[PDB]
């Protein structure tokens, strides 16, 4: 079993490394989205 | 009625319930139809182990932890796609295993929370989660070796 | 109560014999933390004073 | 079957507005008129033409 193909390469950034979050709705399906809904205002604390 | 906001089935991946009228994946088909099939680039959410295979570059320390904080921009490894469905990862002397992790169904949305001021900042949606990985090290091969 | 469904369980005897434990929850006015903590609060007896 | 309000995640419930019978939310003022027909089978198991023994 030797890698045939797929020899693909792997980089790293440090651009967004204290900016990236990750945001999970446990009750909303991935079918529907939040891109249509207008936002208003997020509070967040560092 | 409105066709964006019927109402959703208990199983997630069966929302629908109302019509106007899935097998396991493996991570190596899942790269061939990512690159084969179509070119239309994806997000994907890899776990990596608590350390990493090296040392961290004159951090001030001690064998502690060294996590992608620590390490520099460029190339860092390679992901190899062996025969039989082997999905590897050369992260240089050592390799990992990468294989499917638990498979969402609920919306996961990658955004960058941008705090350029210290009163006002950006939240910038990067994109949608769908897939996830693990990395794991191939403790047999470790094993065998020494 | 969503969240709580996909906690117990996604198979449909799953959600059959569960549904009559959501029922019963919604004839009481019980829908939040505060609410469920001053119920469960109210069924406490304090250890002989 | 069961059914959850997308806004909160509750227990739908079935209830007669002033048009049409609808799902609605007791902790939201999201609704849902219905349109067509919705059906929900069991299928309960039947007991069989039990055998004569002895
Ligand atoms: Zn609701």
């Amino acid at each position: 079993d030797d890698p045939v193909v797929q020899e693909i390469d792997v980089y790293l950034a440090k651009s967004l490394a204290e900016k990236l979050y990750l945001f999970q709705y446990p009750v909303r399906p991935a079918s529907m989205t939040y891109d249509d809904i207008p936002h208003l205002s997020a509070k967040i604390k560092p | 009625i409105i066709n964006i906001k019927k109402e959703k089935r208990e199983t997630d991946e069966e929302t629908k319930q109302i019509l106007r009228m899935l097998p396991k994946d493996v991570s190596v088909a899942e790269l061939l139809r990512e690159l084969s099939l179509t070119k239309e680039e994806e997000l994907l959410f890899l776990q990596l182990p608590d350390t990493l295979p090296g040392q961290p570059p004159t951090q001030d320390i001690a064998e502690n932890a060294c996590t992608l904080a620590d390490l520099t921009e460029g190339q860092v490894g390679k992901l190899l796609i062996r025969k039989s469905g082997r999905v590897q990862l050369l992260l240089g002397k050592v390799t990992l295993d990468v294989t499917m992790g638990t498979a969402c169904s609920f919306l996961q949305e990658l955004v960058s929370v941008g705090l350029g001021d210290s009163r006002t900042g950006e939240m910038t949606v990067l994109g949608h989660v769908k897939h996830k990985l693990v990395c794991s090290p191939d403790f047999e091969s470790l094993l065998d070796h020494k | 109560d969503q969240e709580i469904v996909q906690m117990i369980g996604t198979e449909e005897h799953v959600m059959a014999a569960f549904g009559p434990s959501l029922e019963e929850c919604q004839k009481a006015q019980i829908f939040t933390q505060m609410q469920a903590l001053k119920y469960i609060g109210n069924k406490v007896r304090r250890q002989r004073m | 079957m069961l059914l959850f309000c997308p806004g909160c995640g509750n227990g739908l419930i079935v209830e007669e507005g002033q048009r049409c019978h609808r799902f609605a939310c007791n902790t939201c003022p999201y609704v849902h008129n219905i349109t067509r027909k919705v059906t929900n089978r069991k299928y309960p198991k039947l007991k069989e033409v039990d055998d004569v023994l002895g």
